[PDB]
C-alpha cells in the first residue's frame, strides 16, 4: 500500500500569446501551493500525479471560478463516486471541498510492457469547448509496483520531464480573443529555456497528446533512437487524446531543434530550443569483432552531388507538362567527377534519388552556393561529422564547423522485420529548402548484407513534388508561383517521383519475396494508408492488408507469396486526395 | 482455391429509408428466410449482417441490388479465384472475368471465399481478427452509405455450428464514421448516385451489449473516408491492443484503414458515457452506456415473495375464471397455473398476458414450477416475448444470441423452474408474453429476474458489527430486533413527524435502495406509512425533500427513495404511522468502495 494524501488547486494567471509581454490574458490554470492549502521554464502545466499498486487517491479540490470546474483522469479506473462525466463529482463552486478515490486498478496501468509507467491525461470533463479554453490539463504516472520516490524523478532513471502535444482554442473560450494563435504546452517558438541536460544519462520521458483543435501532433525529435511501445520505432508517431514516451539513450553532445512537419507546424514556427553539455558519466563499452570470421569489415566511398537541373517526367499517363525543376542527389561511382553512375535510371526507381544505405566515409559534395545538409534517421550520430544546424545559426566563413563549402566532402526488435527501415530527408530547412525536390530516401538493414562490388527489392514513395519567378513555365515572360489556385494545380503528388505513374510501369515474376522501400514524404497534411490485394503482410507475424503512415515516415514490407494469379495494388482516400490516390501493380 | 465444406449462405440487400436521428441474413439455399435483427443486433442499424467463416472454410456470398446502384464486394486478406473483386480498370488479359464488377439486381451466383491458414490466423495471438466486406466500387459512395459488414475469422473447429456466434464473448461492430448529411445514398434524395457515430445516430443508440466478469471482441474497423484520424474516448472499462501484446495504454487515436481487436474487461456497474475527442467534434457527444448491473441478479424477483403484483397477471383472453393471479411460486392450491383453452392464433393471439414488477425491470428471463393436478398436465414446451416500452410498439423477441434462435428456447418443462438467460440488454416498462404449445392448455407462472442500474438491495449487515440496526433509536421508546428472549411486539408513541431514524450506521456506502418487510409482530404490522424523506449530511442536519413506506401488513412492500441518497448521518423522520409501529424491521443495501 502507498497512500497518497495530495493537496493540488488551480490559479488565474496570465501568458503570451504570440511568443517571440504586457498583454494580459487571465486564465484559469492548475497549480500547487504549500501542502494543505490556504512558470517561464516548465510553462502552463499544473500538477503531477504518482500512482502504485495498492493506492488510493484524493485531491483537496479548491477552485476559484464562477464556471464549476471539475476534474477528470484519463486513468478511468475511478468508480460511479468518482465519475466525472455526466448525463441526462461534476461541478465545483468555489471554495467546495473535495475527496476522491481514484483506486489504481491495474487497467489504468501497464502492469508490464509499456514505458515504466503509462501516462494518460489530467484534465476534465464539464465543458470541453469553453471552459476548458485555458490550460487545465496535467500528467499521469501509473507503474509497477516499487519504483517511484517524491523527488520529481523515477528511481531507474536519471531525468523525467514531460511536453504536452495538444492545443486549446483561444478563441472559442467564455473570455475569447478575436487574433487566433495556438499553443503547445505553451512552449512554441521556442520560448522554452533548454532543458541543458548532458549525454551518458539513462534518459526516459513521457510526451502527453490530447487536442480541443483539429489537428495531428506527430512531432519527431532531432537526431535520437528512441525506446517507444516495444518496437524499435524512430519518428514519435501519435495523434492526440493518448501519450507516448522517449528514452534516449545518448552518448555525445551539442544542440537540437524539435518540431512536427505540416504546413501549420512549422509556420508560425512550432519547436523548441534544447542544449546539451557535459557530465562525468561513464558507463558500458563499445564492440567491434565477432569471434573473427563473421567480422564484416565494410566500409564504402561515396560522394553526393547537388545540381540544379530541369527533369522531364511523364508522357501518356498509363492506367508545362512533365519538365519541371528539380535539386535532387546523384550516386557516383568515382572522385573523377564525371558523369551519372546509375548510367540507365533501371525501370524500379525512375527519379528516385540515390540509394542511401559504420562512420561517415560515405561522404558527398555540394555544388550550390551555399552547405547543404545530408542526414539520416536511427542514429546518435557524433557531431564529430556534426552538420548540427542549431537554433542559433552560426556564421558563414570562419566560425564553427557547421558547414560544407562547395566543392568540399540500433538492434531493431526481431518482431519487425529481418531488418529495420527507416528514410532520411534534406536537413537544412525541412519546409523550405526540402521543398524544390532536395529529398532523399534511406535504406537500413541487418548486418547480414556483404558482396565484392556492394529477397526482391524496389523502390517507390507516395512524396510530392511540393517545390514551392516570372518566366519558369509555358507562359513565356509572365507566369507566378506560389499561388495555392496554380500551385495546387501544380501539386506533383507521387509515387516514386513522375508527375503520376509514368512510363515506369512495374511488373513481377512468380512465387519470390518481394519488399517495397515505401515511404511518404512532403508538406501534405494529411495521413495516408494503403490497401494491398489478395495476400497478407508479416507485421509482428500480423499477416494484416493494409498499413497506415505519418508525414516523414515509411517503414517495411515482407510478404509470402505461394500462390498464383494477378493482383492490383491501391490506396483508399476522401475527395481531395481520391484523384491523387491511384496506383498502378502487376504481376504475372 | 477449394477448401472446405458446403452450406447455403445467402445475403440480399434491401435498401429502405431510415431515419438518422442495409442488408440482412437468409439460411436456405434459394431465398424466402427473414431473421430479424433483434436486440442481439438493434443496434448495427446500416451495418448488415455479420459474414462468419473460420479457417480456410468456404464462404457462400449470393447477393442482389433492389435499387439504382449495381454493387460488389471487396476482399482484404483472403483466399479467392481471380475474378471476385469488382472493379473496371486495365485487363493486361482479354474481356471475359468482367461479371463481378457491374452486378445487375436479382442475380444469384455461388462464391467461394476463404481465409488461408497463414493468411487467417497466424501467430496465434490474434484469436479473432475482423475483417469486412464492401463493395469497392465507391468506397466514398457505398461504404460511406453503409453498406458494409465484417467477417470475424477465428479457429478452426471449436464453436458450436451453425449458430457461428462467439461463444463464452460478447462481439462489437462499430466502424466510427463521420456519417455526414451531405453524403447519403440509399436513404437520402439529393446525392443519391459533425455526425460521429456508429451507423450515423448522434446523441442517442442505446442498447448496447455487456455481461459481467467478461470481456469483449471490439472492432474500431474504421475503413471509410481516410480523414477521421479520430482520438476515441472511452470511459467506463479502458480498451487495451493485443495480437501486438505491448500496447496496454488505454486511449487510442483511431486511424482509417486500420482495425484493432480491443478487449475492455468489464467491471463496473452502472452507465457510462461515451464520446468523440476531437475538439469541435466532440459535439456528436455519445451518451451511450452498455448498462453493467450487479453480479447477483440471478434469483427471482417477485412472484414467490409477490411484489409483481397478483392484480394485474391477467390473461388477455382469459379463460373461466382460473386467473393467473390467484397463483403463487408452487402455491398451495390446485388452480396455481395460468393455461387458456389453446386457440389456433398461429403467432398473433395465442394465450398471452401484460405483466411488470411496476417499475423498470432488465428481465434475465422467465421460469415456471408447475402442480399437475391428477390428469391436467399442466406443461409448456416453447416460448416467446414482446416488449413494449410506450405500449404502442409490442415488439416481439426473435434473438439471434449464441443460445437464442427464432422462437428462442423459454419454458418447456413441467416443474424445474427452467433457467433462461435474456442475452441483449431489456429496455422494457411492460410486455406481452405468450407461450405456444402445451397439452391443449399453455401452463406459466412467470418468475422474474432483474437488476436496475444500482439494485444493492442485499441484506445491508443489521448485524455485521458496521451498521447496527439493534439500538434503533427514536421518539418511540434500545428495541428488540431478532435479539430473541425477549417479548413479541414493537411499540409507539404518537403518530406525526415525531421520531428520528438515528440507525446507528454511521457509514459512507451505497444502499443504493431500502425495503419495509412485515412481520407477525402478536396481530397485524403497524408500520411507517411515509416520511417527509429527510437529508442527514455531516452535521446536525435536515432537510425537507428539496435534494410512502409500508402500507400494507403482510408484504414485502418498497417505496424506493427515486434518486440515489448517500451521506454520513442516516435519519429519516417519519411524516405518518399506521396507528403504531409493530414490525421487526430489516432495511437491505450494501456498500460501495
Amino acid at each position: 500500500a502507498q497512500l497518497r494524501q495530495f493537496y493540488v488547486a488551480a490559479q488565474g494567471i496570465s501568458w503570451s500569446y504570440r511568443p517571440e509581454s504586457v498583454t494580459s490574458f487571465k486564465k484559469i490554470v492548475y497549480r500547487e501551493y504549500e501542502p494543505y492549502f490556504k512558470s517561464t521554464i516548465s510553462g502552463l502545466l499544473g500538477p503531477t500525479l504518482y500512482a502504485e499498486v495498492g493506492d488510493i487517491i484524493k485531491v483537496h479540490f479548491k477552485n476559484k471560478a464562477d464556471k464549476p470546474l471539475s476534474i477528470h483522469p484519463q486513468g478511468i479506473r475511478y468508480s460511479k463516486l468518482s465519475e466525472g462525466a455526466s448525463y441526462l463529482d461534476d461541478a465545483v463552486a468555489p471554495g467546495r471541498e473535495y475527496t476522491y478515490e481514484w483506486s489504481i486498478s491495474e487497467d489504468s496501468g501497464p502492469t508490464h510492457d509499456d514505458p515504466p509507467c503509462l501516462t494518460h491525461i489530467y484534465y476534465s470533463h464539464e465543458n470541453l469547448i469553453e471552459d476548458f479554453n485555458s490550460g487545465l490539463i496535467g500528467p499521469l504516472l501509473i507503474c509497477k509496483k516499487g519504483t517511484l520516490t517524491e523527488g520529481g524523478t523515477q528511481k531507474t532513471f536519471d531525468k523525467q520531464i514531460v511536453l504536452l502535444f495538444a492545443v486549446f482554442d483561444e478563441s472559442k473560450s467564455w473570455s475569447q480573443s478575436s487574433s487566433l494563435m495556438y499553443t503547445v504546452n505553451g512552449y512554441v517558438n521556442g520560448t522554452m529555456p533548454d532543458i541543458t541536460v548532458c549525454a551518458h544519462d539513462h534518459i526516459s520521458w513521457h510526451l502527453l497528446g490530447m487536442s480541443s483543435g483539429p489537428e495531428l501532433f506527430s512531432i519527431h525529435f532531432n537526431g535520437q533512437v528512441l525506446e517507444q511501445n516495444h518496437h524499435k520505432v524512430s519518428a514519435i508517431t501519435l495523434v492526440s487524446a493518448t501519450s507516448t514516451t522517449a528514452n534516449m539513450t545518448v552518448g555525445p553532445e551539442g544542440k537540437w531543434i524539435i518540431s512536427s512537419l505540416t504546413p501549420k507546424h512549422l509556420q508560425a514556427g512550432m519547436q523548441a530550443y534544447i542544449d546539451i553539455k557535459n557530465c562525468p558519466k561513464k558507463t558500458r563499452n563499445l564492440k567491434k569483432i565477432t569471434r573473427e570470421q563473421r567480422r564484416h569489415m565494410k566500409r564504402w566511398e561515396y560522394f553526393i552531388a547537388a545540381e540544379e537541373v530541369i527533369w522531364d517526367y511523364a508522357p501518356v499517363i498509363p492506367a508545362i507538362g512533365k519538365h519541371y525543376k528539380k535539386v535532387m542527389y546523384t550516386q557516383y561511382e568515382d572522385e573523377s567527377f564525371t558523369k551519372h553512375t546509375v548510367n540507365p535510371n533501371m525501370k524500379e526507381d525512375g527519379i528516385l534519388g540515390p540509394i542511401i544505405r559504420d562512420t561517415l566515409k560515405i561522404v558527398f559534395k555540394n555544388m550550390a552556393s551555399r552547405p547543404y545538409s545530408i542526414y539520416p534517421h536511427g542514429v546518435t550520430f557524433s557531431p564529430y561529422e556534426d552538420e548540427v544546424n542549431s537554433s542559433f545559426t552560426s556564421g558563414r566563413n570562419n566560425t564553427m564547423i557547421r558547414a560544407v563549402q562547395p566543392g568540399e566532402t540500433d538492434e531493431p526488435t526481431e518482431n519487425d522485420a529481418q531488418c529495420l527501415t527507416r528514410p532520411y530527408y534534406s536537413d537544412v530547412d525541412i519546409m523550405r529548402d526540402i521543398a524544390s525536390g532536395l529529398i532523399g530516401l534511406l535504406l537500413i538493414c541487418k548486418s547480414r548484407s556483404l558482396d565484392r562490388r556492394g529477397d526482391i527489392e524496389q523502390q517507390a514513395v507516395f512524396a510530392v513534388f511540393d517545390e514551392n519567378i516570372n518566366k519558369f513555365c509555358e507562359n513565356p515572360d509572365e507566369v507566378k508561383r506560389d499561388d495555392p489556385k496554380f500551385y495546387e494545380s501544380n501539386i506533383m503528388s507521387t509515387i516514386n517521383g513522375y508527375v503520376p505513374e509514368s512510363i515506369t510501369t512495374l511488373g513481377f515474376c512468380f512465387d519470390d519475396t518481394v519488399q517495397w522501400h515505401f515511404c511518404s514524404v512532403g508538406t501534405q497534411n494529411e495521413i495516408l494508408t494503403i490497401h494491398f490485394t489478395g495476400h497478407s503482410f508479416i507485421y509482428g507475424k500480423r499477416h494484416e492488408d493494409t498499413l497506415t503512415l505519418f508525414p516523414m515516415r515509411g517503414e517495411s514490407v515482407t510478404v509470402t507469396m505461394d500462390n498464383v494469379g494477378t493482383w492490383m495494388l491501391t490506396s483508399m482516400n476522401s475527395s481531395p486526395r481520391s484523384k491523387k490516390l491511384r496506383l498502378k501493380f502487376r504481376d504475372v | 482455391s477449394n477448401n472446405g465444406n458446403r452450406r447455403n449462405y445467402y445475403i440480399a440487400a434491401e435498401e429502405i429509408s431510415w431515419d438518422y436521428s442495409v442488408f440482412r441474413k437468409y439460411l436456405d439455399s434459394t431465398f424466402t428466410k427473414r431473421d430479424p435483427r433483434g436486440e442481439y443486433e438493434e443496434h448495427l442499424g446500416i451495418l448488415g449482417p455479420i459474414i462468419r467463416a473460420e479457417v480456410d472454410d468456404v464462404i457462400q456470398v449470393r447477393f442482389k441490388n433492389l435499387a439504382s446502384r449495381p454493387y460488389s464486394l471487396h476482399a482484404h486478406g483472403l483466399s479467392y479465384e481471380k475474378s471476385s473483386e469488382g472493379k473496371t480498370y486495365e485487363d493486361d488479359s482479354p474481356e471475359w472475368f468482367k461479371e463481378d464488377n457491374a452486378v445487375q439486381p436479382n442475380s444469384s451466383y455461388t462464391y467461394v471465399w476463404h481465409a488461408t491458414e497463414r493468411s487467417g490466423p497466424e501467430s496465434p495471438g490474434s484469436a479473432c481478427r475482423a475483417w469486412a466486406y464492401y463493395s469497392a466500387v465507391n468506397p466514398e459512395k457505398d461504404i460511406h452509405s453503409g453498406l458494409i459488414g465484417p467477417l470475424l475469422i477465428c479457429q478452426k473447429g471449436i464453436l458450436h455450428k451453425d449458430s457461428n456466434m462467439p461463444m463464452d464473448m460478447r462481439e462489437f461492430v462499430l466502424l466510427f464514421m463521420t456519417f455526414d448529411e451531405k453524403k447519403s445514398w440509399y436513404y437520402e434524395k439529393k446525392s443519391r448516385s459533425e455526425f460521429h457515430a456508429i451507423n450515423g445516430m448522434i446523441y442517442s443508440l442505446p442498447g448496447l451489449k455487456m455481461y459481467e466478469q467478461e470481456w469483449v471482441r471490439l472492432h474500431l474497423l474504421n475503413i471509410g473516408g481516410s480523414q477521421d484520424i479520430h482520438v476515441v474516448h472511452f470511459h467506463g472499462q479502458t480498451l487495451l491492443e493485443n495480437g501486438n501484446k505491448q500496447h496496454q495504454l488505454g486511449v487510442w487515436p483511431l486511424l482509417p484503414g486500420s482495425f484493432k481487436t480491443l478487449e475492455m474487461k468489464a467491471s463496473k456497474p452502472g452507465w457510462w458515457l461515451l464520446n468523440t475527442e476531437v475538439g469541435e467534434n466532440q459535439r456528436a457527444g455519445m451518451q451511450t452506456p452498455f448498462l453493467i448491473m450487479d453480479r447477483d441478479c440471478r434469483m427471482p424477483m417477485g412472484l414467490s415473495t409477490g411484489i409483481i403484483s397478483d392484480s394485474q397477471i391477467k390473461a388477455s383472453e382469459f379463460l373461466g375464471y382460473w386467473e393467473p393471479r390467484l397463483a403463487r411460486l408452487n402455491n398451495g392450491g390446485s388452480y396455481n397455473a395460468w393455461s387458456v383453452e389453446k386457440l389456433a392464433a398461429e403467432f398473433a393471439s395465442k394465450p398471452w398476458i401484460q405483466v411488470d414488477m411496476q417499475k423498470e425491470v432488465i428481465i434475465t428471463g422467465i421460469q415456471t414450477q408447475g402442480a399437475k393436478h391428477y390428469l391436467k398436465s399442466c406443461y409448456t414446451t416453447e416460448f416467446y416475448v414482446a416488449y413494449s416500452s410506450n405500449q404502442i410498439n409490442w415488439q416481439i423477441f426473435k434473438g439471434n444470441s449464441t443460445r437464442n434462435v427464432m422462437y428462442f428456447n423459454g419454458n418447456s418443462d413441467a416443474s424445474t423452474i427452467k433457467e433462461n438467460q435474456f442475452d441483449p440488454p431489456i429496455v422494457a416498462r411492460y410486455i406481452r408474453i405468450s407461450p405456444t404449445r402445451a397439452y391443449n392448455r399453455p401452463t406459466l407462472r412467470l418468475e422474474l429476474q432483474g437488476c436496475e442500474v444500482n439494485g444493492c438491495s442485499t441484506p445491508l449487515g443489521m448485524e455485521n458489527g458496521k451498521i447496527e440496526n439493534k439500538q434503533i433509536t427514536a421518539s418511540s421508546f434500545r428495541a428488540r430486533l431478532n435479539a430473541q428472549g425477549r417479548v413479541n411486539a414493537w411499540q409507539a408513541k404518537a403518530n406525526n413527524n415525531k421520531q428520528w431514524l438515528e440507525i446507528d450506521l454511521l457509514k459512507i456506502k451505497k444502499i443504493t435502495a431500502i425495503i419495509t418487510q412485515g412481520c407477525k409482530s402478536l396481530s397485524s404490522e403497524m408500520y411507517v406509512k411515509s416520511y417527509t424523506i429527510h437529508y442527514s449530511e455531516q452535521g446536525v442536519e435536515w432537510k425537507p425533500y428539496r435534494l410512502e413506506g409500508n402500507t400494507n401488513t403482510k408484504g414485502h412492500v418498497k417505496n424506493f427513495f427515486n434518486p440515489p441518497i448517500i451521506s454520513r448521518f442516516i435519519r429519516v423522520i417519519p411524516k405518518t404511522w399506521n396507528q403504531s409501529i409493530a414490525l421487526r424491521l430489516e432495511l437491505f443495501g450494501c456498500d460501495i468502495y
